[PDB]
């Protein structure tokens, strides 16, 4: 009493979907599409440390910070149309519950309803992309720190 | 009059006769084998196709080297053990040239040896040849 | 030759795996 | 899918680095060069273009070498002793290739050879690309 | 005479320029 070979068929266009939205990201070229984010044409840019001991003792951990991100999204150049940022759940929440030294927020630093649905218009979410925070077990207070190399965000 | 073909068709040197050579086909999307020879042969001279990937500490390098599989086509057989192979024949002469190719990619590398180094190996020639960029 | 069908448990949850929330970014 | 592109665009060497090959192109109506660096470079090296014509011992054999002459373009000043030649800059780098063809055909023979045979020539090989085939 | 043609490598980057951002402006 069911349209098993519809059922089917939407499967199958589905996992075609699926399939190809991750290749066009990351598929190498031998038999599926290759990715921008495999073939690593863009330039890049790599935040700066931070010695997080003492000044008689260098550490110079990896560290991210909000003037980092800002940097970033302010350097690239106008010429190039209209840019828009691609990037982590993860790595927005990471992002937008940074404090300063009186403890109140420095984005969204009066709203009560911060969420992605603001910011969409510039700011695309997906899950499918690296995630330098892997679950939210890294680059926490008292967590283990980055690690170097990680991807965080790309604009384009 | 005259064309740049080198600048759509590129080729590079694969089997000068004493040395293999690494080619980069990944920044091509086709290829294919040139066969030349340099002086009568005695015995047929059979030719591995290998494949390479990326070296893991370096991503500009090759890394070891793979045998290229088989696929039969349509109606065939495979091969006895499943690999690609050439084979070049006694009656090939001086002046003339052979031209073979692989139907897969693999690798972003490609490579071509013989399966014996000897007097009548190193009498042959290979070169590969690219077809249109895609960069 | 046989497929079993198991669902997942008779309660959602019958201990609700309640967790903490991420730890608060560094400083 | 990928082609039997040596069919149609075979490609020959020329100068694997330390001997010059003489390359037929009477049968085909066009071709150019290939130049790679398999190593950096110490200094500019300059290339000389050579031509050949058939033997009177044997029409299938090569005379001696004969220097290509030079034709300036409409836009441009003639060479100091009207003869073509080829630089290869120092900023070649290894992963990196160049393509260059005369404007003329001449005799139905052709090479390349170095001006200097030095430490620095071994660093370069040439291949000879055809395009389109007459019979 | 001739004219050579070349492309810049057969790899974009074969080795990524990444390139530290510009340092922090002031206090």
């Amino acid at each position: 009493n069911y349209d098993f070979l519809s059922f089917m068929i939407g499967a199958a266009q589905r996992s075609h979907r699926i399939n190809r939205n991750r290749a066009l990201m990351v598929g190498d070229g031998i038999n599926e599409p290759k990715g921008w984010l495999k073939e690593d044409c863009f330039p890049t840019f790599l935040t700066l440390p931070v010695n997080t001991g003492t000044p008689e003792n260098p550490v110079q951990t990896p560290a991210f910070l909000a003037q980092d991100w800002r940097r970033f999204v302010t350097s690239f150049p106008a010429e190039y149309g209209d840019a828009r940022s691609v990037m982590h759940q993860n790595v927005f929440g990471y992002l937008a519950a940074m404090v300063d030294a009186n403890g109140r927020f420095l984005f969204g630093d009066g709203d009560l309803t911060f969420s992605p649905d603001l910011v969409r218009e510039r700011i695309r979410i997906s899950n499918c992309l690296p995630d330098p925070t892997e679950g939210n077990t890294k680059g926490g207070t008292g967590q283990d720190a980055f690690a170097a190399g990680s991807f965080i965000a790309a604009q384009a | 009059m005259n064309f740049n073909v080198g600048v759509d068709f590129p080729s590079f040197i694969a089997w000068d006769g004493t040395t293999s050579f690494p080619v980069k086909i990944d920044g091509f999307n086709q290829f294919g084998f040139t066969f030349k020879v340099i002086e009568e042969l005695t015995a047929d001279v059979p030719f591995n196709i290998f494949y390479h990937e990326a070296s893991e500490a370096d991503p500009c390098v090759p890394g070891p080297a793979i045998r290229v599989p088989d696929v039969p086509f349509c109606d065939g057989v495979a091969t006895a053990d499943g690999l690609a192979t050439v084979v070049i024949p006694e009656a090939v002469a001086v002046d003339s040239f052979c031209a073979g190719s692989v139907p897969c990619f693999n690798g972003p590398w490609i490579s071509i040896a013989p399966v014996t180094v000897n007097a009548d190996s190193a009498k042959v020639q290979v070169t590969v040849t690219m077809k249109g960029a895609t960069r | 030759m046989v497929s079993l069908d198991c669902r997942n448990t008779c309660a959602p949850a019958p201990a609700s795996r309640l967790v903490q929330p991420p730890c608060f970014v560094c400083r």
